[PDB]
RNA sequence: AAAUUAUAUUAUAUUAUAUUUAUUCAUAUAAUUAAUAGGAUAAUAUUUGUAGUUUUUGAUACCAUGAUAAGGAUUAUAAAUUGAAAGUGUUAAUAUCAUAAUCAAAAUUUAUUAUUUAUAUUAAAUAUGUAUGUGUAGAUAAAAUA
């Protein structure tokens, strides 16, 4: 007898990913600072998205010329969040970009793909304790632009932690 | 939860005096 | 790995802090107990009402010290540092010199870290005082070496 | 096991004041029968507090680790909370 | 915020392992006069059992 | 007594039943545990000896 | 690891890695010899009318295994992957079994396979003193022979460093020494065979005796020259480091290619499922269980089906 | 505490009774404070 | 610095007694009672052993 | 039916039948995190809540282990010595969770009508008839129904 190796006809491209043990990687739970959503915890998803939009991009490591990290401090001083940035309308973004942020026309062009897709600012769990993984799925208006998948339901700021509790913040 | 591996023939009343590769082939559902 | 889990390191460090608090508090607690529990007069100078008032005042001072270490030494003198197994001081589950349990002592014998000499398990080893009188005679010999050979001054 | 070194530690008429009590009457009451410093209130008192006259006289609350002493009497005065339970 | 369900969630923690997550759906107690005003905060009840 | 097995010319124990910790004359003549073997046990018995020779941050 | 040149010494990332991996020591602890305690005895794995397979599991702290095939007729034994921290049980077993050791098969020349090879040859030849033992190996492993000392450097095997390997001595394939006219223990080893990478089912075998044939298969990916043993009459596949229980060999070592490992796994699909595969490390399995329950083979055949021209499979954490 | 002070009398000297003088430092192994936690007199730990 | 027994601590006992008499008021030290002073309120305080 | 392998020594035991206790069990709990820092008798740095924040405690599996019992042979041609005692080989049954993704049983501490085994308490009863264990233990200085 010669048993055939069980394969599939249609396989998603996520299953083509590499693991050194050819197994499922560990998903370590996030640190105890993310247990309560506070002002120290609110803008860590906004910081990593602006960090990735300014760093090197691709296999050839194309450096993004516009530095969007300089606008992180003035965004958190106004008290606006990445999840609160997706709730702003079109007229509220022209007021935010021109008056407060003073975003130039090329810095506005590098940030707009992150706002056009409505990226869910949820810290994904990873193999390490310090996670720099944000869920890049497109959000829907029924689930608060959180993409509604893997437990990101309308208030979830961090994967594995509690909701937003908007009465406090 | 780990699902235990299963063979077709019952392991009850099997001799343990077999050789090691015979028991190895026997337990992985491909006997000699 | 790696050495031991960190809760056991916290436990051994709390035992060391209890030893340090014993060194901090033992002289003060002993002087307070020896003044406050004495019925004979302290001196020719202080007698009668002055002695009773001083004993009541030192009792008020002794009770006002929150955190004074009055715990005896033998209650938590069986803490092992390498492993989490708890032994009993006085039995064979504890060795006194390297201050580990029987399990840890066997692992450090089988690992080769210590320099220990094996002797027959029904004899008294090699010590002439131990062959002579046992544990009590070596106890008295350590007492005689430490204290009683000195003419006090 | 050594003699009387266990870490986890009865009616008698001729040995009433001498069984599980202090050896001398000259000594003072223990530390739990007095207030050490600034306290926010204790949930329970220790078992070595001597039942005094003011325990049965005032009678605010007696909580021993539970145990509730709501029957005050004078036959308990002068004795710790061990033999009273 | 957990929704009550009766299907377990299977979280694959490795090859041939997974994790079965389902929750037993607590029911409220009876509303008879003996269950009312139960001394839950006490834990040392001395009320006589008729 | 010289005709006993555990002969040491100093009296190792006082012939007194109940010579306990409550007596103040025992408290006065007792050795304090300052710089006895307990001090060596408190400062030496560490679960890792490398935290007794330096600080780890300093060595790294 | 590698040679400390000027660039490696002036690098701060090197000191950062040596602090992260090994703590405050900075030096890697080696792979030591297994002591005489916690060492098990030689087990007889398989008994057959033709051959007898006798093995010992976890004979190194590399967690490798040591196997010997015994011909029941000719009384000739054959060690495969000779790496045991105590080759004194094996010489006593051969002497008490009245056996003759004639050859030692080597799958590949990594340090988990040839660490105690001179000890095997010396002790078994000393017992034969009361024809020498040959070595069967692939010449591509020459590139792993020369780094036997460096691998003995990094894994703390200092007593096996200053030892000329018997595969480096002059065989019949090499020119001979022109000695002064006024010795042959080390000058010439006539019993030595070099296996060829052109392995077929026709003539690529060793006549073990009594009609038992051992087909060596050239299967790279974990090594440039990696030779499995296949006994079709006994359904036994000494895989070495190519295939294990639920895992395959490493590719994150030098001279290891993932697509060579994928081709080596693809040249194994014509054997029956009841062939007991016997790995160099760990527990033994069958080839049908590896066709059904091994994720590396599933990924290899899935990448082959979806259209990858260069399918590259391999482990990065596992057995050396 | 206010109902606890009836059957249990209050003896509160204050925090002055917890800090021994400097002349009693070497008798108490270098310390001055009789707190439940140890008190080091260096600014680096402090 | 003295070492060992309490008989070698002459000045330290004096400084401790002076400090204890300094910080402690007498109106606090009145409240501490002995064992027989509490046992006097018992209806049968005294009997032979 | 022989040779003696045999250890042998003495004592104890239970719901008499109820009560207190050392451990066991029930049900109430407190405890939580990370890192260095040199001071008198030294040719001159005033200095240390400063550089740390998303800090570490996270892989219990089905490998081929090992213990048990049983049978073999060699040496005494000396009356000296404190002391004539020591090494070497084979078969049955039982058994085999260490290359993997976690978490506080008795890691572990403390307490309450309540569950035991032990701890000592603990008694009547001649009308008749009457009440046999396995074991647990200490150091070890008798021997022939097969
Ligand atoms: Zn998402
Ligand atoms: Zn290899
Ligand atoms: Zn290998």
């Amino acid at each position: 007898k010669v048993s055939k190796v069980p394969t599939r006809s249609v396989i998603p491209a996520d299953a083509l990913r590499y693991h050194p043990r050819y197994s499922v990687p560990r998903k370590m739970v996030l640190s105890n600072t993310f247990n309560v959503v506070g002002e120290n915890n609110r803008y860590t998803s906004l910081k990593l998205i602006l960090e990735k939009l300014s760093g090197h991009v691709g296999r050839r490591q194309y450096k993004m010329l516009c530095n969007l990290e300089k606008h992180y401090d003035k965004l958190k001083d106004e008290g606006i969040d990445w999840h609160e940035l997706k709730w702003l309308s079109r007229e509220e973004l022209i007021v935010l970009f021109d008056k407060v942020l003073h975003l130039t026309r090329t810095e506005r062009a590098a940030l707009l793909p992150a706002i056009e897709a409505k990226v869910c600012g949820v810290l994904r769990q990873t193999d390490s304790r310090h996670s720099t993984v944000v869920c890049m799925n497109r959000g829907n208006a029924n689930h608060g632009w959180r993409c509604g998948r893997n437990g990101h339901t309308n208030d979830v700021y961090f994967e594995g932690k509690a909701k937003a509790n908007t009465a406090a913040l | 939860v780990t699902k235990h591996a299963q063979i077709d023939f019952p392991n009850t009343l099997l001799d343990t005096k077999h050789s090691t590769v015979e028991q190895t082939a026997m337990q992985y559902n491909d006997p000699m | 790995g790696q050495d031991v889990p960190k809760r056991h390191t916290h436990f051994v460090l709390e035992s060391r802090l209890m030893y340090e608090k014993s060194f901090r508090d033992c002289w003060l607690h002993s002087v307070c107990r020896a003044i406050s529990q004495l019925d004979e007069p302290l001196s020719k100078t202080v007698v009668g009402t002055h002695q009773k008032m001083l004993q009541r005042k030192v009792t008020c001072f002794q009770y006002n010290q929150y955190g004074l270490f009055k715990t005896p030494y033998y209650r938590l003198a069986n803490v092992d540092r390498y492993h989490a197994v708890q032994g009993v001081a006085g039995t064979r589950e504890w060795v006194p010199y390297v201050n580990v349990s029987y399990w840890t002592m066997n692992k450090m014998v089988r690992g080769g870290n210590l320099l220990v000499h094996r002797v027959h398990y029904t004899g008294w080893g090699t010590d002439s005082h131990l062959k002579k009188g046992g544990w009590e005679h070596r106890w008295n010999k350590v007492l005689q070496r430490n204290v009683l050979q000195y003419s006090r001054i | 096991y050594p003699f009387l070194r266990r870490p986890h530690i009865n009616p008698s008429a001729p040995y009433f004041w001498s069984f599980m009590t202090a050896k001398s009457q000259m000594a003072f009451l223990p530390e739990e029968n007095y207030i050490t410093g600034d306290w926010t209130g204790k949930f329970f008192v220790s078992k070595r507090q001597v039942y005094t006259l003011q325990h049965a006289t005032s009678g605010a609350k007696v909580r021993v680790k539970i145990f509730e002493f709501n029957s005050p009497s004078r036959w308990n005065i002068g004795k710790e909370m061990n033999t009273l339970t | 915020g957990h929704m009550p369900t009766d299907v377990p969630r299977l979280v694959k923690t490795g090859n041939t392992r997974h994790n079965r997550l389902i929750f037993p759906l607590q029911f409220p107690p009876a509303t008879h006069k003996f269950n009312r005003a139960f001394v839950d905060a006490g834990y040392q009840r001395q009320r006589a059992i008729t | 007594s010289p005709e006993f097995k555990t002969f040491t010319g100093y009296p190792m124990r006082d012939m007194r039943p109940g010579y306990g910790q409550n007596l103040p004359d025992y408290i006065m003549k007792k050795r304090l545990p300052n710089n006895t073997h307990y001090e060596l046990f408190a400062r030496r018995d560490i679960p890792n000896e490398d935290n007794a020779m330096y600080g780890k941050y300093l060595y790294d | 690891s590698y040679t400390p040149n000027l660039t490696s010494l002036t690098n701060q990332v090197n000191r950062s890695e040596r602090l992260r991996k090994w703590g405050s020591a900075g030096v890697p602890p080696g792979v030591p010899r297994i002591p005489r305690l916690e060492a098990k005895g030689i087990a007889i794995l398989h008994e057959s009318p033709k051959v007898i397979l006798a093995g010992r599991s976890r004979c190194n702290n590399f967690d490798s295994n040591q196997y010997m095939l015994i011909n029941k007729a000719t009384k000739r034994c054959l060690l495969v992957d000779a790496s045991d921290d105590w080759p004194d049980d094996w010489a006593a077993f051969i002497g008490a079994s009245d056996l003759t050791l004639t050859h030692v098969f080597l799958t590949h020349c990594h340090i988990d396979n040839i660490i105690n090879l001179n000890a095997f040859l010396t002790i078994c030849g000393s017992r034969q003193k009361q024809d020498e033992i040959g070595v069967m190996w692939c010449p591509a492993e020459e590139c792993w022979v020369q780094n036997f000392k460096r691998s003995c450097e990094r894994y703390g095997r200092f007593e096996e460093m200053h030892q000329v390997l018997p595969m480096m001595c002059r065989s019949l394939y090499t020119p001979q020494h022109l000695v002064d006219p006024v010795r042959n223990a080390r000058h010439l080893r006539r019993n030595d065979v070099l296996l060829s990478a052109a392995t077929n089912r026709a003539t690529s075998f060793i006549d073990f005796g009594n009609g038992v044939l051992l087909y060596y298969i050239f299967s790279p990916g974990h090594s440039p020259g990696h030779m499995m043993l296949h006994i079709p009459t006994e359904r036994i596949l000494f895989s070495g480091d190519l295939l294990f229980f639920n895992k395959v060999g490493r590719v994150d070592l030098p001279w290891a290619t993932g697509v060579r490992l994928a081709e080596s796994l693809r040249l194994l699909e014509a054997l029956p499922d009841n062939t007991v595969v016997v790995p160099g490390h760990g527990r033994m399995t069958t080839l049908g269980r590896e066709r059904r329950e091994n994720k590396a083979l599933q990924q290899c055949y899935q990448r082959q089906e979806i259209g990858k021209q260069e399918v590259s499979v391999g482990f990065n954490e596992g057995y050396l | 505490r206010r109902e606890l002070e009836k059957y249990m009398p209050d003896i509160t000297i204050g925090p002055k009774a917890l800090v021994t003088p400097v002349s009693l430092m070497n008798a108490r192994n270098g310390h001055r404070v009789t707190h439940d936690l140890l008190h080091s007199y260096d600014p680096h730990i402090g | 610095s003295p070492h060992g027994y309490i008989r070698h601590f002459e000045n330290e006992v004096r400084d401790l007694l002076q400090y204890v008499d300094g910080v402690t008021p007498w109106k606090q030290a009145q409240k501490i009672r002995t064992y027989w002073e509490v046992r006097s309120h018992h209806p049968m305080p005294q009997f032979n052993r």
